[PDB]
């Protein structure tokens, strides 16, 4: 199961970076794009929970 | 008291190879220096025609 | 260095130790051309090796022996080899023993103060026997007092005994390469 | 307090019955030069290699201090592509103001 | 003096295979370097080129 | 709790230090020493002598090589660190929440166990007999002190618990009138009790390490039912007496000469552990020794008196870690496993009724 | 040089995690072809997989919480931190089945300390890269409990006994003797007595010899011996000159044998590590300058976020 | 000095070097008649031997032990000799343990400074034990400062290493030429 998610999480850093350019970060500061897919559903669940 | 012929006596083979060996990486690092001469030559005319 | 109280192979072993040791002490003391050094270097190359010689002794027997037929600059190592091995063979300028030059402070020292003063050993060195150069005397009397520049005079005895020691130092990395050759077939 | 180390009947070896026990003097004189100018065969051997451990320990060092060397220059190297291309950004954005200097 | 010559040995085989990394490490720290001048030039290339 | 284990000195914070701080060279004729140990177990096994094969039998496996200190290293943070430390490592990996540590005084279990401490963040709770003798008295007493210690160690993660001397609360009664307290031997009902309740869950960031300078005087039986693995400190060898060495004079800062006998200084003090090894040292170079380091060298008679004072370990002392580590490790159980004839077949047992 | 080494290491590291899953795998797909028939895969094979994967597991350990805890991204450090979880167990478990596989010289030894030596040299990697070296990000991570529980144990220290450091085991040397303070003077009073004793007698021997050499010296005079006295500093001054050129060429030549020892290579030289200009001290400051960092960016991409 | 534990040939060569050494150190105060020397050079060549008997011992058994059944104020060397033999075997006034030594000097620095000041070491010899004359105490303080006129604090670590090399020097003038001695028939 280590294999598997070690697997798992390398895929998810290829297509979550591989692709992206870092030439313009050059002081490695965090994506604000990838902050922001990882905040989007937290406001989603607020409104789910309020609805 | 076993000193001179299968004891103690035998200073030469590795300090004359102390002193043959010297002269081996004498002209081994004056060779690499020669290589060198090529080397630095090659990235001075490069850098000149850089510059 | 050469011990002559040896069989006929170790007679032969220490000859051309005698022979190797004039070599790489030539090879260190060597500019442009091999196997010869300047003969002023002879008294360094063969101090080198654990001999004593006094400049006299040098400019006397030690050079004209060792020079060609013709007058030239140069020594060839093919005939230092051959003389530079029969003096060591004889330890004809080994250093000679310690107390020596016990004795020899203790007679420069006539005021017999336990040391001699810098200006009085600087005299004897400088006008008694060999003279020292500016800078031999100048470096001797550093090591005699400790490096100490403002010491108005020589402790000579612990000079004698740090040049004993220095003395047995280098002539035991010397008999570092002293010994071996096999006879080669 | 002191245990005084106890005042036991000394050694007084019986000299183990090795081989050491059956030669005369010119077998003697043999032994010697056979075992007399090789042992030091051996600890010359441990010399030589300790001068060659000596140099290749100091090449090693040496080798760490060209790749620290080069790590401390691509550094700099970087740094100064960095505030160069921060200079080209300010210099984009001057132009694109110098779009107001020639409107003005 | 055995035992000195296999320790002494063993030290300078361990420091033989510390030669070749740090070897290789200064050779691709030098590759680095050389990467980093050309993206310079290249990085000056394009200002001046959007200067003119 | 932690303020009163604190007051009690039983919850603490360690030195600052790592594991590394055990000087021991890699195991590099490991594999040799292994053939060579399996060679002469073979030699050993085929001999006509009755009585000489069961004296060569009965003696503990000395022919292991015994662990490096690299390899206890690896060990301690593999089945510690990654079970301290990492809450993900501790809840997927073994999970072993006591360990036993072997070796002499000063052979690293000690430094081991605040270099796991500090390094991982953990705070400790010495409850060994060292640091809790002359201040219980009652059963009931130490009742207390054990479930507080706990209490503290689960509470604070990450914590560990340490028994320093552990040879002195598992032991036999069978044995003369020990000079430390048979209170503190009563410890071991209560550990007992405690492990049997499980109250460090496989998540928890909590160990508990009983370290012993006499494992022999430590129970075979109950060091391996007690602890889940074995963590065994062994003395330095050629390599870890030269590690060992050079490290202190690093540390002193003694200028070493270039034909120093530095092996050996080593091998003089063969037969010496990590601490009395250090001791030696510093009593050879003292702070006005040390100042005339630069006018006097390090000489190797120097060391033979010193080395002569400082406490040694017996051979004896050394025979007996190797046994109680094999016998406790399973190791011993292991090797008669393999041996056992299987000629013996389940035939008449009825007879003999009466 | 920091940065764009750290993306690079970090994708080099996911590169050996493939490369080690992938020889996982390998032994999985020959089973799934070839276990119509039976392999005769011996457990010394199944036991140098396993070492040969417990390695590399304990190099993509090291490499991936290294890059955890320099690596300045936090939306990358995150996700770093539990694949870094993930190897410390994969590594944990690999060793436990080399444990299980150690099988070596025909018996089953299966102890935690294997001897990977020989593996070592055939991969062509230093003994010390079997050294595993615990993680800082253990006190790291979750600090702030951490912190405040240190924090707490620092105050019971110095509210009990006023000392928040660690507690030192007693080293009580046994060398300490239970002598009284007039016992310890009468012993340097026996030592100081015993050696002006041997002071007195050898003060008392050097008089004697110098009554003696007096004496001989007068009878030698009186034989009519005429001893020069010119010449003594003269040949004294030669034989100082010949013992200062033999010491003068020996240090030329140990001085030479310093600077190979310095260049060519026959000494190293102790840097200072304490030097701020000390290679190791001003990519110290680089670390704390780019921790610092890292630290700023964590809380800009909290705040982002 | 002396080995007790050698064979009866080792222990009857050693017993005569020990009489050879005790015949040195008396001749070394027999100033007047041979043989005999005063009762106070007693103590000083009992310690050129390396045993080291304090005054109160000396006076108390050496004195009246080699003295005549009427007490003298010379002791002869033929009474001297045998006790002398006896205590060299026996090493019974030897110069007693280093570390006795440095744990009394531990004490006397109670603070554990690591140096003792010499006004307190002086108050101790003159006042405390056996007290010292005031040349014994200012000997005593020149050892152990190592002749340091502006020393007042005495570094006992050292003090006793330099009291270690001077009597072990001592002892091996004392006991050389053993290897090379030869017992006479």
């Amino acid at each position: 199961p280590i294999v598997l998610k070690l697997q798992e999480q390398i895929e998810k850093h290829s297509g979550e970076w591989s692709k992206r350019d870092e030439t313009n970060n050059f002081e490695q500061k965090h994506e604000t794009e990838l902050a922001k897919m990882l905040i989007k559903p937290v406001v989603e669940e607020q409104i789910k929970q309020q609805v | 008291a076993r000193i001179k012929d299968e004891q103690k006596v035998v200073t030469f083979n590795k300090k004359k190879l102390i002193t043959y060996w010297r002269k081996i990486m004498r002209i081994a690092k004056t060779e690499q220096l020669k290589n060198e001469i090529d080397i630095y030559s090659q990235n001075n005319q490069r850098e000149l025609d850089s510059k | 260095m050469y011990d002559p109280n040896t069989s006929q192979t170790e007679k032969q072993k220490q000859e051309e130790f005698l022979k190797l040791k004039i070599q790489e002490a030539f090879n260190l003391f060597v500019k442009d051309k091999k196997g010869i050094v300047d003969k002023r270097e002879i008294p360094y190359i063969m101090r080198y090796l654990g001999q004593f010689p006094s400049e006299a002794q040098v400019r006397d027997a030690i050079l004209p022996e060792i020079e060609e037929d013709e007058p030239s600059e140069f020594i060839k190592y093919s005939k230092f080899e051959p003389y530079m091995l029969k003096v060591l063979k004889e330890r004809e300028y080994e250093p000679d023993d310690p107390e020596a030059l016990l004795a020899a402070f203790k007679l420069l020292d006539q005021e017999g103060k336990g040391y001699i003063e810098i200006d009085m050993m600087k005299t004897f060195l400088e006008k008694q026997g060999i003279e020292f150069r500016e800078q031999e005397t100048k470096s001797f009397i550093e090591f005699a007092t400790n490096k100490d520049p403002n010491a108005t005079v020589i402790y000579y005895e612990d000079y004698i005994s740090r040049l004993q020691a220095f003395t047995d130092k280098h002539i035991e990395s010397v008999m570092k390469g002293y010994n071996n050759f096999q006879v080669k077939k | 307090m002191p245990p005084k180390k106890a005042k036991g009947k000394k050694k007084k070896e019986e000299e183990p019955d090795d081989e050491y026990k059956s030669m005369t003097g010119a077998d003697l004189t043999q032994t010697l030069e056979k075992l007399k100018e090789r042992v030091n065969e051996m600890r010359t051997n441990r010399n030589y290699i300790q001068m060659d451990r000596d140099m290749v320990e100091n090449f090693y060092h040496n080798t760490l201090k060209e790749i620290s060397e080069v790590k401390t220059k691509i550094s700099n190297k970087e740094t100064e592509a960095e505030e160069k291309e921060s200079k080209h950004r300010i210099d984009v954005k001057v132009f694109l103001q110098k779009v107001k200097h020639l409107e003005y | 003096e055995k035992k000195l010559l296999a320790f002494y040995q063993q030290e300078r085989q361990k420091i033989n295979y510390n030669w070749i990394i740090a070897k290789k490490e200064l050779e691709d720290k030098k590759s680095e370097l050389i990467n980093k001048e050309r993206e310079i030039q290249d990085l000056q290339e394009n200002h001046f080129m959007t200067l003119n | 709790i932690l303020a009163g284990l604190v007051e009690k000195r039983v919850a603490k914070k360690l030195i600052p230090a790592s594991l590394m701080d055990l000087k021991g060279e890699q195991n590099v004729l490991g594999k040799i020493q292994e053939i060579q140990a399996d060679e002469n177990l073979k030699k050993t096994e085929a001999l006509t002598d009755a009585k000489l094969k069961k004296a060569q039998l009965e003696e503990p496996s000395t022919k292991m090589p015994d662990p490096s200190i690299a390899q206890i290293r690896q060990i301690i943070a593999e089945y510690i660190a990654f079970p301290l430390g990492s809450k993900y490592a501790k809840e997927k990996l073994d999970k072993m929440n006591y360990f036993f540590f072997m070796g002499p005084r000063g052979s690293g279990k000690t430094l081991a166990v605040r270099a796991l401490a500090h390094e991982c963040n953990a705070i400790v709770l010495d409850i060994s007999p060292s640091n809790i003798d002359g201040q219980y008295t009652d059963k009931k007493q130490i009742d207390g002190m054990i479930n507080s210690a706990f209490k503290v160690a689960k509470e604070f993660q990450p914590a560990i618990i340490y028994c320093e001397d552990f040879e002195y609360i598992f032991g036999q009664a069978k044995k003369k009138k020990s000079q430390v307290n048979p209170l503190f031997a009563k410890m071991k009902k209560p550990l007992m009790d405690f492990k049997k309740g499980k109250f460090f869950e496989p998540e928890d960031r909590v160990v508990f390490i009983g370290s012993t300078n006499r494992p022999w005087d430590c129970s075979q039986k109950e060091i391996k039912s007690f602890f889940d693995k074995k963590i065994y400190f062994p003395f330095p060898n050629y390599g870890t007496r030269m590690l060992l060495f050079k490290t202190f004079l690093e540390q002193k800062k003694v200028p070493l000469p270039d034909n120093f006998p530095i092996n050996t200084i080593a091998h003089i003090t063969e037969g010496w552990s990590a601490g009395s090894f250090k001791m030696a040292i510093d009593r050879v170079f003292t702070e006005r020794r040390l100042q005339k380091i630069n006018e006097e060298q390090i000489k190797l008679s120097e060391f033979i008196g010193p080395l002569s004072n400082v406490p040694f370990t017996s051979k004896e002392e050394f025979k007996e870690f190797k046994k109680f580590n094999q016998v406790v490790t399973g190791l011993q159980a292991n090797y008669e496993a393999k041996k056992a004839p299987a000629d013996d077949q389940k035939g008449d047992k009825n007879k003999k009724k009466k | 040089m920091s940065n764009m080494m750290y993306n690079m290491k970090w994708q080099e590291a996911i590169n050996d995690l493939m490369e080690q899953v992938t020889l996982e795998y390998l032994p999985l797909e020959q089973n799934e072809q070839q276990l119509g028939m039976k392999y005769k895969r011996d457990s010394s094979e199944w036991f140098h997989f396993w070492a040969t994967l417990y390695i590399k597991y304990i190099d993509i350990y090291k490499k991936l919480e290294d890059c955890y805890d320099q690596l300045v991204h936090p939306q990358k450090r995150v996700l770093l931190k539990e694949m870094l979880e993930n190897v410390i167990v994969r590594l944990c478990e690999t060793k436990s089945q080399v444990v299980k596989y150690n099988t070596q010289y025909d018996a089953t030894y299966k102890s935690d300390y294997p001897n990977l030596d020989e593996l070592v040299m055939d991969l062509k990697l230093t003994p010390d890269c079997l050294d595993i070296p615990i993680p800082r990000y253990f006190r790291e991570e979750d600090k702030k409990r951490l912190d405040e529980r240190n924090q707490i144990l620092d105050a019971l220290l110095l509210e009990y006994t006023d000392t928040k450091e660690p507690q030192e085991e007693q080293y009580e040397d046994q060398n300490t003797l239970q002598a009284d303070m007039d016992t310890a003077i009468r012993i340097i009073q026996r030592y100081e007595r015993g050696r002006q004793g041997i002071e007195r007698a050898n003060l008392a021997k050097i008089l004697k010899k110098e009554e003696e050499k007096k004496l001989e010296r007068q009878k030698k005079l009186a034989e009519g011996t005429e001893i020069g006295e010119e010449t003594e500093k003269d040949d004294a001054a030669l034989v100082i000159k010949k013992y200062w050129r033999g010491y003068k060429s020996r240090k030329l030549v140990q001085d030479i044998r310093e600077e190979e020892l310095l260049f060519l290579g026959m000494k190293k030289v102790v840097e200072d590590p304490t030097l701020p200009e000390s290679q190791y001290k001003q990519a110290q400051n680089k670390r704390q300058k780019m921790k610092y960092i890292q630290e700023e960016h964590e809380q800009e991409f909290n705040d982002e976020i």
